């Protein structure tokens, strides 16, 4: 039981050149939204994260410009719109929404359970 | 092996001042309500009126520093002879302060709702002016936010997220303070300095010796935010020259 609970969907297996939409429903809580990736046997890394105020936004740079991460401020959910897709993108894809304001790249605190994508 | 000549050999090896100084600064020391009891305690022992000790503690504090035997050598007798006297009664410290010890930037912490006052009046006489942070944000910057002590009444769980807000809008000047106060971050990048003091300044938001309730009231008279919890425009307009500054 936790004061904030993150539940990602939308992972699957999509052949190379293809794309899928990650969404993730947020309970609980204003936070700075990051979708992290960690394909099996490497380590976790970040992918892309929104600010607060939803301004600002930035992704990793292997798949920027190719990921889109958004938010609808009314359903309290976020997206991942991932296009073409790489198999160097197949890892498991994660949520978070660690601290608070001042900072925007936070690293490494709330996590969901995680959503599989294989290419 | 024999240890008594392995524990011997330490009298041959480096004791450099540069490095041991800078070991001591990384492992550093907060404490809200033991300062206020320290205070009163020694100041009503010694026969003192502490509560204009603590004002004149307090407006020491933000125009000459955390140093008070330093500051003492560049001073008027007449200045000079009031600090040599509380740092008697209230038995003062240089800093890097322990539990039971009393510094000057603690009493101004502990006692803000006075030092956010007396911020009104000496906006022109500190180490960063405030007409220097009314050109670095577009507008008046509220001289309620210029000493970190400020973050001790900010509530980052305000509605829709005014405390981040008020919290990023106080962030604007943190970085130029400390750009004075320490020469090796005036080089630095905006966001460089600001991950230097999110720490500190976090736990002090984060800290409950003052409410919810408290720090509304608080923001409240001083005019950060009115009755409706409504920020005035010097806020989220440094707030958002602040985020420009970090994104």
């Amino acid at each position: 039981m936790g004061q904030v609970q993150l539940v990602e969907s939308g992972g699957g297996s999509v052949q190379a050149g293809g794309s899928l939409r990650l969404s993730c429903a947020a309970s609980g809580d204003r936070y700075c939204m990051a979708w992290f990736r960690q394909a099996p046997g490497k380590e976790r890394e970040g992918v892309a994260f929104i600010s607060t105020a939803n301004g600002r936004t930035d992704y990793v740079d292997s798949v920027k410009g190719r990921f889109t991460i958004s938010q609808n401020s009314a359903k309290n959910t976020v997206y991942l719109q991932m296009n073409s897709l790489k198999p160097e993108d197949t890892a498991m894809y994660y949520c978070a929404s660690r601290g608070y304001g001042y900072l925007s790249c936070s690293s490494y605190n709330y996590w969901g359970q995680g959503t599989q994508v294989t290419v | 092996e024999n240890y008594r000549d392995i524990a011997l050999a330490f009298l041959d090896e480096s004791a450099d001042s540069g490095t041991i100084n800078a070991w001591v600064n990384e492992f550093a020391y907060f404490d809200p309500k033991r300062i206020v009891q320290l205070v009163k305690e020694r100041g009503t022992a010694k026969g003192r009126d502490w509560k204009k000790d603590v004002k004149m503690m307090i407006v020491l504090n933000l125009v000459r520093g955390n140093k008070p035997e330093a500051m003492m050598k560049k001073m008027s007798e007449k200045g000079a002879s009031i600090v040599a006297n509380l740092i008697s009664v209230y038995q003062l410290k240089e800093g890097n302060p322990g539990r039971d010890t009393i510094t000057l930037s603690r009493v101004s912490a502990a006692f803000v709702p006075w030092t956010v006052q007396a911020l009104r009046v000496l906006s022109e006489s500190l180490p960063v002016s405030g007409t220097t942070m009314d050109a670095i944000a577009g507008v008046t910057y509220p001289r309620a936010m210029m000493h970190p002590s400020f973050a001790g009444i900010i509530d980052l769980d305000l509605p829709n997220g005014a405390g981040a807000t008020i919290a990023d809008a106080h962030g604007l000047f943190m970085i130029e303070f400390s750009k004075t106060i320490n020469p090796s971050l005036r080089t630095k990048q905006a966001n460089e300095v600001a991950a230097t003091f999110e720490k500190p300044n976090m736990a002090a938001m984060s800290g409950r010796f003052f409410t919810r309730e408290d720090k509304k009231k608080l923001l409240i008279a001083v005019g950060i935010i009115d009755e409706d919890l409504v920020l005035a425009s010097a806020v989220v307009r440094s707030a958002e020259k602040y985020r420009a500054k970090v994104g």
